[PDB]
RNA sequence: CCCGUCGCUACUACCGAUUGAAUGGCUUAGUGAGGCCUCCGGAUUGGUUUAGGGAACCGAGAAGCUGGUCAAACUUGGUCAUUUAGAGGAAGUAAAAGUCGUAACAAGGUUUCCGUAGGUGAACCUGCGGAAGGAUCAU
RNA sequence: CGGCACCUUACGAGAAAUCAAAGUCUUUGGGUUCUGGGGGGAGUAUGGUCGCAAGGCUGAAACUUAAAGGAAUUGACGGAAG
RNA sequence: UAUCUGGUUGAUCCUGCCAGUAGUCAUAUGCUUGUCUCAAAGAUUAAGCCAUGCAUGUCUAAGUAUAAGCAAUUUAUACAGUGAAACUGCGAAUGGCUCAUUAAAUCAGUUAUCGUUUAUUUGAUAGUAUACUUGGAUAACCGUGGUAAUUCUAGAGCUAAUACAUGCUUAAAAUCCCGACUGUUUGGAAGGGAUGUAUUUAUUAGAUAAAAAUUUGAUGAUUCAUAAUAACUUUUCGAAUCGCAUGGCCUUGUGCUGGCGAUGGUUCAUUCAAAUUUCUGCCCUAUCAACUUUCGAUGGUAGGAUAGUGGCCUACCAUGGUUUCAACGGGUAACGGGGAAUAAGGGUUCGAUUCCGGAGAGGGAGCCUGAGAAACGGCUACCACAUCCAAGGAAGGCAGCAGGCGCGCAAAUUACCCAAUCCCGACACGGGGAGGUAGUGACAAUAAAUAACGAUACAGGUUGUAAUUGGAAUGAGUACAAUGUAAAUACCUUAACGAGGAACAAUUGGAGGGCAAGUCUGGUGCCAGCAGCCGCGGUAAUUCCAGCUCCAAAAGCGUAUAUUAAAGUUGUUGCAGUUAAAAAGCUCGUAGUUGAACCUUGGGCUUGGCUGGCCGGUCCUGGACCCAGCCGAGCCUUUCCUUCUGGCCAGGACUUUUACUUUGAAAAAAUUAGAGUGUUCAAAGCAGGCCUUUGCUCGAAUAUAUUAGCAUGGAAUAAUAGAAUAGGACGUUAUGGUUCU
């Protein structure tokens, strides 16, 4: 209606941001960027609601104006910059290196990684197509365009980005038994290995995955991200839980045992 | 102004639709260019997204092609001799897509003699014989005939197009849309596509 | 604008307005508990009925249902925590065996009476609203404050209360200073 | 116990001459603002710029103009819907049981009721054919 | 076999009279059509439709009212029988 | 809480309604009102009309500064700091309000764009065959002014850019076309043109069943991506731009080179969006049964227009399309949904309104700019109102914030502020009636005061009091102060003041029945009046008018209206139809609804899983064997269970359609249920808890959604199909023959 909206009501924000109902009327609207609005995280949310470094939305802005915040080794000056999956946030003033990866509970877990691990990332290949002058290229999940990839790279695969030169260090082929982290649905955050890919021509293909506790779930191919070539060897430091989804009773029993 | 929305229309059932909303800019229409033949007059139009359409009001020349032997040449366009949609488009010589026109054959005929060495039209009048002789008697190097010798034999084209060259005018069909692109291009009629167009033109 | 703040009622007036069988019973229950009005009975009645309603659904389920389990035990643990359900009555059937008298026995007003800090049950409510009794180290002046089992033993006079080692009140100071 | 004409009062609705009146929507036709496109046009204003005084010819180009297009608004007419007036007419209800009779309830003093057609101050009567919810389960 | 019915009984049903269906209906489900929602106003008005007409079919509202009615009991009454 | 009670009669059992009762995140109103948390609030009737003021502007080191601005002399006589005014750039298309129109429309869930536009963000992408850096205007500024009036502007004098218009700068070959001379059996070649990317044509790549006589990407699917060939273009752009350090090489010439960035820019991708669009689903009405189709209705062909598909429009040609499975028309006290009220269940009523989608800015209509508008806090025109006028003219749009009139049964202060949330800008700095805070507010909801305990005293069965006798406690309020806050008010803490009628006084209705609580006293005397209904009142009124007493609820209690339960009086669950209302006069009959039975059962064997024990092996708890049980399988039984290659997955070739049902994915947040968590409790909220932490640490679930669509396991139940003039099934490698790749 006459143009795009630039506002976001507090209740209209994505549920996984855990924004409180009575803080105010409006919520941070992510800008355009590498990740979709509903599947991303404004930087103002992260430095105020998770890390609690900033007590309000004003204090975060001064943080980024001192050039401390780096997304994937580059400075960002937009408080609402849409950080997303496998994104690396470095706050070298604190000497902290972050990687945004889902916990099993479906939300953005605070996952601290080593300084070396902050120098790469993994991206899901969206399409392989020939660009201008006969130059094939690859689009990753965050919209990165890498020219001259390995000619063996095809769709649904996961590549390793050097995160500095923008080139390809290695990639993981998509196949049976590949370690997978799910990034959508209510199976979001689960980690497992592919069992059988059922092809549905003209529709959505489903990926059958067995969890770490011999738990089987079926999810759409659009939510499937490869993180390791085989079981138990993820290319990134997986957060707490390792994508293992439990019962509510087990969580209560673990809660009962943990503090008492 | 002109709108392409289906709201003002009635449904497949035949029911009139109650007025939903006022007219919308993202679904407007515009006034036909009605391209004629004449001194070139083109008005650029601001369209959606900041893009530009080129309204051709009058054009004289266009890029016309031989698909059979792969030559495209820019040549004058005389006028429309047939339009499939409405026949008054012919009467007032309005240029749109798919119109059948006559264009001067000389820029094409020039390439034929340089490329193949023969002359088109095959007319047996005195002036045509003078043109026919001068082409084949022109000064060339030694190997030039040998290069033209290889192309000999395939230079013999279908009778209907060859007969046209005596009049110096070739039938053509406009391939572009003059009101959209600002050009009036086309290709030369050939084969059964041409012979089907000749059936009614001669009537 | 701002997201709505939800609210909900805590009581329900009975359908039949004047029934001396119910009219005397509510007087009898509140009279010996010193309850202020019938709303405090309508509150116990409504709040207890929904506890049964939660248990009623689970008993329709097949046993070992993890919702019947996880929800069933979670409800029971809360009830035993405040003492309304006996420690040997953890079967989800005794929850249906509850009565208004059980949880009113768990009130701050009731228990300060049975701990002897006030002579009468109405004097028990007076010690509460006049800010004299402290549970733990936090002063509570809510007559209806339900006392948990672990909070049962920590009810005593407030240290700044005149009856608990604090300074004299307004009346004593004015008279003793007159 | 009970029914109906007639009389009084009150209220509700209906029919009703007035080619009634008003309001609103839709729309035929007529006239038709304004914009937009288009066609010329060409106030002035720079020179593709060139010229022994300067003639040009190149570009931008305002008002205006021609034909179109979308079409506001009005006039006329038609239509649909909603309100509202009306002499008079003909009903219904209420009131209290005013006038005349006694139709029904008993075999209600001529058994009643149905359909239909005549008639009559009114209840109603009569014909013809039914029914028993009959005053007969029975010769 | 099919009928038109009749007598007794009530397993059962029903407010009862009664009912071999009016049973197999709070132990509520064979299929299916139609109809009613207190009494009047009223099968009236209006519109439509069928009919030569008489009329048929469809069919309100305003207003008004605490009752109208069904089966049976006792009594009272009868220009009914014994 | 799955509830009934009064009213037809002399009395009875029914049918049936009236009345009673309770709630309403439901309105108004009456009476009354002490506290704390929280908190709706001109929607209803008029999308009726508006006085006043505000509601969108914005500058960094990185666009343009000779303000005749300020300030100091400074690394500076091209400028250098700050910085009004303007040009340029971006935004003003969000936000906020209202719900008039609107009934396959909006909307919902779910699809597609191989049919499209997309500022911004984010990555990628450009050596293309005067240059030491080009021109001419122009604002602000200056000063001649005119109109009464306005965010009206007219001459004149300057001057500037990421504004306006132009314009070279660069590799190496290589290829193609033309091609004089020449070799003379077909080559060599001097000399010319074309090479990047944008536009538009046309033509070619864009391959893939395994042995015998060199490449080629994507898709389920393409004329797809890309490339090339021949050209075409009122020829797109391959930077004449801004800030800081100032380095390195010496051939010491203002020599050659260069780090971090601003801004810009072609195309691609991505992202914030947009626009269409697939399927299934919307209240009442048949006293709406046929509608659409000249002049677009249904389709086709071609074209135009569009960003693009498409009768969106035009020309020509057919006569189509919708409909009793309810089209079309009418009403709507109709924006839709998430949701709300009530509810044992099934349901009924409501949804203007804190979120999402849509529409509108008095009623239409048409456009400028812009990526984005048919925009109204943009314009133009008309209609209707309407403001000033000097009478010539000029200016309007609160269904934004507060506020004023009207209408009504019906609804707040012309307060403060960007501190919190977020948005916009040139952006660490400005703006924001967005948003937040306060004022009014018995819309609702939470918690919760008006007392307590003794001693006498009679009565009284070890104590429950009833009167006259006390000493305490405390907040209602009042206030230092501190906290609270952008600054305040308030809350909480708190010195001092603050209770005997603790006048610091609790009210709202009633007392015949329903329905709780009098046959007490006085007044009236069928009158006044009460009475939801039945009735009470005609001189002892249990019912009016008064007092006393008592009852129900309590800071709350009646009245009116609507609606839900009651109502099994709308009945799918779940009504009734002989006589109470109600079986069509009777047959035929169409759509519809419903339709006899019947097709692999049984047996046998082996095996996996969890219940009870026996084992007990007991810290309730865990093992084979044993008993059964309850499921899952795997084989043989004449055997369904697709079939081959690579070799239970991955690559192929085939399949009667379903209906139904398991599970999965989905069904936004809020709301509901519900986990955990002592907001002092609670309503809430998603916080929090830790021996007091230069930090450690559970969380912030999980259910319900339900129709449509997707996937999946099963084959009873209900259909659907096959082999009768055999045009039937197999020959896997059956024989040939016909052709195609």
């Amino acid at each position: 209606a006459r143009g795009p909206k630039k506002h976001l009501k507090r209740l209209a924000a994505p549920s996984h941001w855990m924004l409180d109902k009575l803080s105010g009327t409006y919520a941070p609207r992510p800008s355009a960027g590498p990740h979709k609005l509903r599947e991303s995280l404004p930087l103002v949310v992260f430095l105020r609601n998770r890390l609690k470094y900033a007590l309000n939305g004003r204090e975060v802005k001064a943080i980024m104006m001192q050039q401390h915040v780096q997304v994937d080794g580059k400075v960002r000056t937009d408080t609402t910059y849409p950080a997303g999956f496998m994104d690396v946030i470095t706050l070298e003033a604190t000497n902290e290196h972050f990687r945004l990866v889902y916990d099993v509970k479906g939300k953005f877990a605070v996952h601290r990684i080593s300084a070396e691990e902050a120098a790469y990332k993994l991206g899901k290949v969206k399409k392989v197509q020939l660009g201008k002058k006969g130059v094939p290229y690859v689009v990753t999940h965050d919209g990165r365009t890498i020219r001259y990839p390995d000619p063996l790279i095809r769709a649904n695969d996961t590549v390793k980005i050097d995160l500095a030169t923008g080139k390809i260090d290695d990639f993981i082929k998509f196949d049976t038994g590949r370690l997978v982290m799910v990034t959508g649905g209510r199976n979001l955050g689960r980690v497992g290995v592919i069992v059988h890919r059922e092809k549905h021509e003209g529709g959505f293909d489903l990926v059958h995955i067995k969890d770490a506790l011999e738990n089987t779930f079926v999810t759409r191919l659009s939510n499937v991200f490869v993180i390791g070539t085989e079981a138990g060897k993820p290319w990134v430091s997986l957060p707490k839980g390792k994508g293992i989804k439990l019962s509510i009773s087990e969580e209560r029993d673990r809660r009962r045992a943990q503090q008492g | 102004g002109i709108s392409r929305d289906s709201r003002h229309k009635r449904s497949a059932t035949g029911a009139k639709r109650a007025q939903f909303r006022k007219k919308r800019k993202f679904e407007l229409g515009r006034q036909p260019a009605n391209t004629k033949i004449g001194p070139k007059r083109i008005h650029s139009v601001r369209t959606r997204g900041g893009n530009q359409k080129f309204r051709a009001l009058r054009v004289e020349t266009g890029n016309f092609s031989w698909g059979s032997e792969g030559v495209s040449r820019k040549t004058r366009i005389a006028g429309v001799v047939y339009h499939p949609s409405n026949n008054e488009l012919v009467r007032t010589n309005t240029l749109t897509k798919s119109a059948v026109v006559q264009i001067d054959a000389t820029p094409f005929r020039q390439w034929y003699e340089n490329h193949y060495g023969a002359t088109l039209g095959k007319k047996k009048g005195g002036a045509h014989a003078a043109h026919a002789a001068e082409v084949a008697d022109a000064k060339r190097s030694r190997k030039v005939e040998r290069k033209l010798a290889a192309r000999s034999g395939a230079a013999a084209i279908e009778s209907a197009v060859d007969s046209q060259f005596g009049s110096g005018r070739l039938y053509a069909v406009i391939s572009s849309r003059p009101g959209q692109s600002g050009r009036c291009d086309g290709y030369i009629l050939e084969g059964e596509e041409l012979a089907f167009y000749l059936r009614r033109l001669t009537a | 604008p701002r997201a709505p703040r939800t609210y909900s009622k805590t009581y329900s007036v009975p359908k039949r307005p004047y029934e001396s069988a119910r009219l005397d019973a509510e007087l009898k229950l509140a009279g010996e508990y010193g309850l202020k009005n019938k709303r405090e009975i309508y509150r116990i009645g409504f709040q207890l009925s929904k506890i049964r309603r939660a248990a009623r659904d689970l008993l329709t389920r097949d046993e070992k249902d993890p919702k019947r389990l996880f929800e069933g035990n979670a409800l029971i643990r809360r009830l035993v925590r405040i003492g309304v359900l006996s420690e040997d009555k953890m079967k989800l059937d005794y929850v249906l065996a509850l009565k208004p008298e059980d949880f009113l026995e768990r009130r701050l007003q009731t228990q300060v009476f049975k701990l002897g800090l006030a002579r009468s049950i109405h004097h028990a409510r007076v010690l509460i609203t006049q800010r004299h009794i402290a549970v733990g180290k936090q002063i509570v002046n809510i007559p209806s404050f339900t006392v948990r089992l672990d909070s049962q033993k920590h009810i005593d006079f407030a240290h700044n209360s005149p009856y608990g080692g604090g300074r004299a009140g307004r009346v004593k100071r004015k008279n003793q200073g007159k």
